[PDB]
């Protein structure tokens, strides 16, 4: 019987998919099919040649050594465990706005990615998502296998300091921090401080490719008397 | 603040009627068939039928287990009370019914259950609500998933009842409708009230107690012939008061194996 | 009483003379009393002269220092713990098949190694025995220390992500386990399911080396077509 | 119900076909030469190959002589017909000649009888089945007693058999599990009729029992003199409704070793 394939297939299609390509990316890294200096985002080879090659792999990319094991363990951990929670909530039945909001902050990071010159950027996305699930579950009382009394919109800086220490490039996490940060003032809190247009706005190709799932109302007979 | 009241078990066995003194309903003016709001803890708010019955004090509010049920509250907790006489008629109601009710019924749910029920009853109905209807040898639990209009609507003759689709699973908040409470036993009056109240203080508001400091009791020996249900006794004050219920067994405990019983 | 001796009397025989002989190999190469330049698979070489002793020898043997001991020690506590559950059932009263089917991994693991460039070659043996096992035994429950209750089938993939974040050197276990999976299919799974002609049969002059058990059902002959 | 089917005289002798008309393999949605389970009294199983016969009426099954001593059937009765496509090629079986067919013949069994007979046939058995082989001027009659793996299995041409040992009789042992029933049971009329009452529809139909929420009896106590025969009754009841009767005796469960009870 097989628990893995019946485990993966009630993980939803979109993080069923960032979590496949998370975990099949670095072993084709390790494995010396493609020589891992070709997926490091260099900021100069992209500024002077297109070299299109390397925009987007070095995000899905890490390679995995005798050092960073528990980091990678506990990174995807943390990704796997609260993108199924971020889904149950909030967007429950509008997976366009899930993909509208990845992207954003995909396109975010890579820019300052461009702009800085962080080379892996991969944990600054999953900090942000997990800023804006913080921040959009305020006043909850999380605790894990041992946490006691844990308060919400905190944990971002608890794993700040638990990144910090172990290992180190603090700048990709807190500019994840401000992403994440940004988007949570310009998607919600926006709209309720100035009342004007959402310069969000998903545009209909997703709507196309992924329609949101309404109501089935079915079927039904009248009461009468 | 003359609105916070303490709920009490009821004599009424109908989902959507609450027991009112008459000074209470003179002071709030609410009259006999009016429907009320009731809002308690979780931000969970239910609506009911107000109806004036003389047992009951004025500081105490009567209700069954589906209304306590439905606002998340035990036995001698604090509830909030206000009037809505702006409920319309609804429209149309979608129900579903709850999957560990429904194991092998295979038929037609509408006219069997929900049409006896619902008719001339004009029961008030809110968005997310649970509630139990008797059968032929079993009691299913229904839960609505979506109402016109929302949240406040009334079961009306001229309404469009859907109740085909998949079965809802557990809440996973437990609460099953199924487990044993104070309306499960009979003929033990005295001995039930006496165990209510000398049981009730230590498990309900602990830090008092401590604070005060006074021994509480600590071993109750119930005795009497074996089948008069002392077990079921035991789980329902547990499940009532809310506490952690946990069986040991005579024979499990006792031969286990030699030494490491 | 001589523990060692009554031990090694019994332990069954086959692996009475593998697993010794895995612990013997490396002395040599720790004392020094050999060369451990001559000891590591050169392939080029092995193509090229004639090199006979390469293969034969380098499959035994493992340096060991500062704190590579531990992997080493494992291993080898799995292969005899393993070896001895293999022999006595499954394969108990087939000793040719036990050891035909050693062989085929063995030759299988020589072709792929020299195909690539590794040095060492008992470790994905190894893999591939415990898989065969592992395979075979489903449905079970074990536990290593911390009481986890992973079922079977799982445990070469448990041992794999295990080897692979702490330290590296994946090649050589999906190596094995694919080497594993390959016997499983042309020696039971192939013809038993779709009724294909056996393409793996233990020569007599095995058994004339190497006697059977008495069957308990007398003698039997084979149908052929 | 579509699976009840009544039984007729066969066309064609060969052991492991049984002919089929056109519409119920369609209904069944069956084609050539796949594999089905017969099950139908007395707890005894056959399989065999569907086989098509436009002849043969559609509720009409056409079967031989050896099959319905397998299934111990006659003409006119029923039978279940149910699909298998999980049948499991074999590895090894062991055949034994019954006491009544090897008489004079002091010779090897595997060349004469058995090696013609499994040449590319691709026959199924079970174990404890009873076949006939014809060959030169005896009826060699055999018994499965084992096979691998058990209990289904496809004789193929890289399988070894085992068929050295002596000529096993017919039944020995199988009566205890067999045609005892209420044939068999002599001044018990209340009681058989109280226990009938009280044990047939838990058996018989679990489902529908469990689907209506009525506990079933889990204890029944048959006390008396001894030497009446209870065991007997309980038997002949569970080998009548259908059950998998399991004897447990006292004195062994008492003294196996110390505390290995
Ligand atoms: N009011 C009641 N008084 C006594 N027994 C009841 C009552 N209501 C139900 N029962 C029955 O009592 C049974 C449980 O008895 P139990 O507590 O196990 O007896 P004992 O305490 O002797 O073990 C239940 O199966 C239930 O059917």
């Amino acid at each position: 019987m097989s628990d893995i394939g019946d485990w993966f297939r009630s993980i939803p299609a979109i993080t069923r998919y960032w979590f496949a390509a998370t975990v099949a990316v670095p072993l084709v890294g390790k494995l010396g099919l493609i020589s891992p200096a070709y997926l490091f985002l260099w900021p100069e080879a992209f500024l002077y040649r297109f070299q299109i090659w390397r925009p987007i792999t070095a995000t899905f990319y890490f390679p995995v050594g005798p050092g960073t094991g528990f980091l990678y363990l506990v990174n995807l951990y943390f990704l796997y465990q609260y993108s199924t929670r971020l889904e149950t909530g909030a967007f429950d039945g509008r997976p366009a706005d899930y993909l509208f909001m990845l992207l954003f902050n995909w396109i975010c990071i890579v820019i300052t990615g461009l702009a800085m010159d962080m080379q892996l950027l991969m944990i600054p996305l999953i900090m942000s998502v997990l800023y804006v699930w913080a921040q959009l579950n305020r006043d909850m009382i999380v605790s894990f296998w041992f946490g006691t009394r844990f308060k919400a919109c905190y944990l971002p800086w608890v794993i700040l300091g638990f990144n910090y220490i172990i290992g180190g490039s603090v700048i990709n996490e807190l500019i994840g921090n401000l992403v994440g940060h940004l988007y949570f003032f310009l998607m919600f809190r926006y709209p309720m401080d100035l009342g004007g247009r959402n310069f969000l706005s998903t545009p209909q190709f997703l709507y196309r490719w992924l329609p949101s799932r309404r109501h089935n109302w079915g079927q039904g007979f009248r009461l009468g008397d | 603040r003359p609105n916070r009241l303490i709920v009490d078990e009821a004599i009424n066995e109908d989902n959507s009627v609450v027991s009112l003194s008459q000074p209470k309903m003179d002071e709030l003016q609410l009259f006999r068939g009016d429907t009320v709001l009731l809002k308690g803890k979780k931000r969970r708010e239910a609506v009911c039928i107000v109806l004036s019955d003389d047992t009951c004090s004025d500081e105490k509010i009567r209700m069954n287990r589906v209304v306590r049920n439905n606002l998340r509250v035990r036995l001698g907790d604090v509830i909030s009370i206000q009037p809505c006489p702006d409920v319309k008629y609804g429209k149309r109601i979608h129900v579903l019914p709850i999957d560990d009710t429904v194991e092998g019924i295979t038929g037609n749910l509408f006219e069997v259950y929900l049409k006896p029920y619902f008719l001339e009853a004009y029961r008030p109905i809110r968005k997310g609500d649970i509630f139990l209807v008797r059968g032929g040898m079993r009691a299913v639990e229904f839960k609505v998933v979506e109402t016109d209009p929302s949240p406040y609507c009334i079961v009306a003759p001229d309404t469009v009842i859907h109740c085909e689709g998949e079965p809802i699973k557990r809440e996973d908040e437990e609460e099953s409708l199924n487990e044993v409470g104070y309306d499960d036993i009979g003929g033990c009056r005295k001995q039930l009230a006496q165990i209510k109240e000398m049981v009730e203080l230590p498990l309900r508001h602990p830090a008092l107690f401590k604070a005060i400091g006074v021994k509480p009791p600590r071993g109750i020996l119930l005795y009497g012939p074996p089948g008069t249900g002392k077990t079921l006794i035991a789980r329902a004050v547990a499940n009532e008061t809310g506490a952690f219920f946990f069986l040991i067994n005579g024979p499990e405990i006792m031969s286990k194996l030699a030494g490491e019983s």
